[PDB]
RNA sequence: GGGAUAAGUGCUGAAAGCAUCUAAGCAUGAAGCCCCCCUCAAGAUGAGAUUUCCCAACUUCGGUUAUAAGAUCCCUCAAAG
RNA sequence: UUGGCACCUCGAUGUCGGCUCAUCGCAUCCUGGGGCUGUAGUCGGUCCCAAGGGUUGGGCUGUUCGCCCAUUAAAGCGGUACGCGAGCUGGGUUCAGAACGUCGUGAGACAGUUCGGUCCCUAUCCGUCGUGGGCGUAGGAAAUUUGAGAGGAGCUGUCCUU
RNA sequence: AUAUGUUAAGUGGAAAAGGAUGUGGCGUUGCCCAGACAAC
C-alpha cells in the first residue's frame, strides 16, 4: 500500500474508488494499490 | 411614579409538569425545559427570586441525535491531576446513565449563580416510562417547539 | 477455604517433606461465628457477617471496649451468640450455606489452598524524605549541603504551582494491604491455628482476614 | 423586565411580543410597556380585550 | 435500476408471505426471514413478485437493486441452496470430520477445531476437498471465508487453503 | 479474561444489467480505550442502605430543669504517635 | 538553531555544566498489530496504526557536544524562563594579584593562554504533603456497609519441546 | 418567521501546489429504438 497525496492509475486495469470517504485505487498486482493520505 | 410589581416568596405558586422525551431532539427539548425551570413563561417573572415550576422528564432513553453525533460528541471531564483528562462519547453515555446525559444538557443552559444552582434542582430525570412523584399530581405539558 | 478471621501470632519455620525449609506465619482463628446474613432483597447484595472473638457481657458502668454495650448486645443476641471484638463481611462466599449462628471452624481450609490475606500494615511515624518514597540522597561530601531533602518540586512560570501528586514528607503509617497467592501449609484443629507460607501485614496480635484467592 | 412580562402574557393568547406590538401600533394604541404589563398582571380581561384589537388590526 | 426494474422473482413450491416490514420465506428448507425496507412496496401478480420504487430519488434507485437482489437470493436459496467448495494444497495437509465439527492439519504445532453452526453442513471429500452447503448465501460465504483465513495461499509454492477455482499469483524466488 | 475500536482483511450487495469491503446490512481485527486486579471514597449539601439500642415533665413550651442509650474530662499504658 | 525587530523588565526578571525531582508532545528507539517487497528459510528494506510501560555502567575533557571501552530488548527526538540555585554544587566565564606570546612611545590591551580567588534570607498568601477541631445530613446513638467518583499498577530476556 | 434553493463535511467553527466517478446549475457537440450504451 502506497499512502501519498497524489493517487493516480498506473495500470490500464487500475480502478479508482471511494471507501469510507477516502480515495483509493485497486489493480490485481498489489504494487499498484494506493490510498490518499 | 415607581409602580412595578415584584414577586415575594409569599406570592409564588409552583406547579408540576411531566415532559416526554420520546422522539425529541436533545437541545431542542432542553432549551424549552430550561425556560420553564426559570419563571420565563410567567407574568410576575421576577429575576431575583425563583418563580418557576418543577419538571419531570420520563422516557429519556429514547432521546435522539441528528448527525453522526452519537459516535463523536465527546464530553471530556478533567480531574485536576497531571494528565488526568477523561472521556466518553454521547452514544455510550445514553446507553449507560441516560439521565446524566439530559440533566447535564439542561443544566448547561442555566446561569451559574446561587439561584441558577437552586433552580436546576427541580429537574427529576428518569429513564423509562414511570416516575415516583404521583403524590405531587403533575400534568402533561406538550412542548411548543 | 472461603473466609475466616484471626490474630497474627508470629513467625517460625517448618521442614517440608523432601527436607526444605519453609518460613511460616502462625495465625490463630478461634471463635468465628456467623452473625447477620445480608441478601439482595433486603440490602442489595449478598454477604455474610462474621464476628471473631468474644468480649465480656454488658455491665452497668463499663468504661472501656472490653464490655459490650447495649446495641452490640442486642445485635449479637439476635443470633444466639456472645458479643465479638471484630466484625467483617465476606462477599465471596456462597450465602445459601452458613446458617445464622453457625461456627466457622478452622478446618474449612485444607493444606494446599491458595489464599489472600488482608491486614493493616504497621505503624511508621513521620518518616518522610528518602524513607517514604525510596529517593536518592545527595552527596555526603565535596561541598554538598544537600543530603536528605527532596529535590525540586515543579518548574518555573509555566507551572506557577506544584501538582496534585507530588511526593513530600508526611508519615509512613498503617494502610490496608492485601498479599495475594499465599498458601496454607498445615491446619491444626485442636489448637485452632493455620500455618500460612510467608509473611503477612501488620504487627503481632493484629487481625488478618483470610480469604480464598481470587486468581 | 417589562418586555419579558408582556412576552409571557402574549404567548397565552398565541401571539409573540413582536406581533402584538406591531398590531397595537397599527391600531393606534399608545400605552406604555410599563402600563401594558401592570394591566396584564392585575386585570386579565382588559388585557384580553387589548389582544383582540391588536389581532383585528392585522 | 435495470436489475431493480427487471424484477421477475419467479417463486417455487416456496410460499412467500409478507409482514409489511419484514418478509418470511417457507420452503423445502425455508422459514428464514429478513427485514427489507420501508419506502418500497411490492406487488405479487399471481405468484411472482415485482418491486417498485417511489420518488426516483438516487437513494431510492440504489435501495431498489438491493431489495430486489436480497429477495431473489433468499427465495432461490430455499429452493435450490448454495454451495462453496475449497481445496487444500500442500504436503501432509489434511482435514477430516469430527461428526459436525471440523479439525484441520495445515502445518501448525496443533490442529485447528472449527465447530459448526446452524443451517450449515460441512463435508470432506478425500481429506483434501471441503465443501459448505447451506440456504443462506451470506452465511455460507462468511464461514467459507473464515475457514480459509486459517492458512491462505502463499506465492512461492501455492500451499495453503484455496478456493476451488481461485487463481493464485505465483512468484519465482530462487535461493 | 470480557466488551468496543485503529491500520488492515472480509461476506453479501446495488448505484453503474459487469465489477466493487459500503451506500442499506453482517463479521473480524492491537500489551492502546472501558472493565476485570489493588487502595481511598456519602461535605456524593444528590449528604445513600442494613442490624440493634433509647423515648418527659413542667410549661407563658418563651424556655426551664433533670436526664436515657451513648460519649468525654481525669488516671495506668502501646500493636499507635 | 544562527539571525532580523526593539514591544515588557536597568528604585535588579541575577549565572553555563552537573546533582535531586519530575511532567507533557509524537515527527516511535524497544516491545504489540498490519500492507508492499528486488520478501525461498533465517535476517532485512520501506510505509501505515499505536504514547501502556521501558529506555546502562565506565575512560578523556568545566564542558554541552564528541571519540572510545564493555553491555542491553532498546541505549528515540523535542517542550517545560535552552524545566528545576528563597532545593544543592561552583569546575568554566565579566572582579581586584601574577606570568608568557603578541600589539602599543606609554598608561595599557587581546578575548589568546596559565596558576589563585567570600554563593545571603526565621515562609505571610496561593499551591502541595500529612493530621485535627466545628457544624450540617427533619429524633439521638453504636457497629457493619453500597459505590457516584478519584488514585495505583501496566516492562522484558534466555533455555527446553514441537 | 414567511417564501425559494445549496451543503452531509459539525463544512460552518484557521492554510497551498496538486489529486479525485462527491453532488447542483448552465451551454456546445457526438453515438439514439434500423437497435448503441455492457455482459455473453
Amino acid at each position: 500500500m502506497k499512502v501519498r497525496p497524489s493517487v493516480k492509475p498506473i495500470c490500464e486495469k487500475c480502478k479508482v474508488i471511494k471507501r469510507k470517504g477516502k480515495v483509493m485505487v485497486i489493480c490485481e498486482n498489489p504494487k499498484h494499490k494506493q490510498r490518499q493520505g | 411614579m415607581r409602580q412595578t410589581f415584584m414577586a415575594n416568596e409569599s406570592n409564588i405558586e409552583r406547579k408540576w409538569y411531566v415532559i416526554d422525551a420520546e422522539g425529541q431532539t436533545l437541545g431542542r427539548l432542553s432549551s424549552e425545559v430550561a425556560s420553564i425551570l426559570r419563571g420565563k413563561n410567567k407574568v410576575t417573572y421576577t429575576p431575583h427570586v425563583d418563580t418557576g415550576d418543577y419538571v419531570i422528564v420520563i422516557n429519556a432513553s429514547k432521546i435522539e441525535f441528528t448527525g453522526n453525533k452519537e459516535t463523536d460528541k465527546v464530553y471530556y471531564r478533567h480531574s485536576n491531576h497531571p494528565g488526568g483528562i477523561k472521556s466518553i462519547t454521547a452514544g455510550e453515555l445514553r446507553r449507560t446513565n441516560p439521565e446524566r446525559l439530559i440533566e447535564n444538557s439542561i443544566k448547561g443552559m442555566l446561569p451559574s449563580t446561587r439561584l441558577g444552582e437552586k433552580q436546576g434542582k427541580k429537574l427529576f430525570v428518569y429513564g423509562g416510562a414511570e416516575h415516583p412523584h404521583a403524590a405531587q399530581q403533575p400534568e402533561n405539558y406538550e412542548l411548543r417547539g | 477455604t472461603k473466609g475466616i478471621l484471626g490474630r497474627k501470632i508470629g513467625m517460625t519455620q517448618v521442614f517440608g517433606e523432601n527436607g526444605e525449609l519453609i518460613p511460616v506465619t502462625v495465625v490463630e482463628a478461634k471463635e468465628n461465628v456467623v452473625l447477620q446474613k445480608k441478601t439482595v432483597e433486603v440490602d442489595g447484595y449478598n454477604a455474610i457477617q462474621v464476628g471473631f472473638e468474644d468480649k465480656k457481657a454488658y455491665k452497668k458502668d463499663a468504661k472501656s471496649n472490653k464490655y459490650a454495650n447495649k446495641p452490640a448486645e442486642g445485635h449479637a443476641k439476635k443470633a444466639d451468640a456472645a458479643p465479638k471484638r471484630f466484625i467483617r463481611e465476606f462477599r465471596n462466599v456462597d450465602v445459601d450455606a452458613y446458617e445464622v449462628g453457625q461456627e466457622v471452624s478452622v478446618d474449612t481450609f485444607v493444606a494446599g489452598d491458595v489464599i489472600d490475606v488482608t491486614g493493616v500494615s504497621k505503624g511508621k511515624g513521620f518518616q518522610g524524605a528518602i524513607k517514604r518514597h525510596g529517593q536518592s540522597r545527595g552527596p555526603m561530601s565535596h561541598g554538598s549541603h544537600f543530603h536528605r531533602a527532596p529535590g525540586s518540586v515543579g518548574m518555573a512560570s509555566d507551572a506557577s504551582r506544584v501538582f496534585k501528586g507530588q511526593k513530600m514528607p508526611g508519615r509512613m503509617g498503617g494502610n490496608t494491604v492485601t498479599v495475594q497467592n499465599l498458601e496454607v501449609v498445615q491446619v491444626d484443629t485442636e489448637n485452632k491455628v493455620i500455618l500460612v507460607k510467608g509473611n503477612v501485614p501488620g504487627p503481632k496480635k493484629g487481625l488478618v482476614e483470610i480469604r480464598t484467592s481470587i486468581k | 423586565l417589562w418586555i419579558t412580562r408582556i412576552n409571557a402574557a402574549a404567548r397565552q393568547h398565541e401571539m409573540s411580543y413582536s406581533r402584538l406590538m406591531n398590531g397595537l401600533k397599527k391600531a393606534g394604541i399608545d400605552i406604555n410597556r410599563k402600563m401594558l404589563s401592570e394591566i396584564a398582571i392585575s386585570d386579565e380581561k382588559a388585557f384580553a380585550q387589548l389582544v383582540t384589537k391588536a389581532k383585528d388590526a392585522l | 435500476s435495470r436489475v431493480g426494474k427487471k424484477i421477475i422473482d419467479i417463486p417455487s413450491d416456496v410460499t412467500v408471505t409478507f409482514d409489511g416490514n419484514h418478509v418470511t420465506v417457507k420452503g423445502p428448507k425455508g422459514e428464514l426471514s429478513r427485514t427489507l425496507n420501508e419506502r418500497m412496496t411490492f406487488k405479487q401478480e399471481e405468484n411472482t413478485i415485482e418491486v417498485v420504487r417511489p420518488s426516483d430519488s438516487k437513494e431510492d434507485r440504489t435501495n431498489h437493486g438491493t431489495t430486489r437482489a436480497l429477495l431473489n437470493n433468499m427465495v432461490q436459496g430455499v429452493s435450490q441452496g448454495y454451495v462453496k467448495v475449497l481445496e487444500l494444497v500442500g504436503v501432509g495437509y489434511r482435514a477430516q470430520m469430527q461428526g459436525k465439527d471440523l479439525i484441520l492439519n495445515v502445518g501448525y504445532s496443533h490442529p485447528v477445531e472449527i465447530k459448526a453452526e446452524e443451517n450449515i453442513t460441512f463435508s470432506v471429500e478425500k481429506n483434501t476437498v471441503v465443501k459448505v452447503e447451506g440456504i443462506s448465501k451470506e452465511q455460507v460465504g462468511a464461514l467459507a471465508s473464515n475457514i480459509r483465513s486459517v492458512r491462505p495461499p502463499e506465492p512461492y509454492k501455492g500451499k495453503g487453503i484455496r478456493y476451488q477455482g481461485e487463481y493464485v499469483r505465483r512468484k519465482e524466488g530462487k535461493t
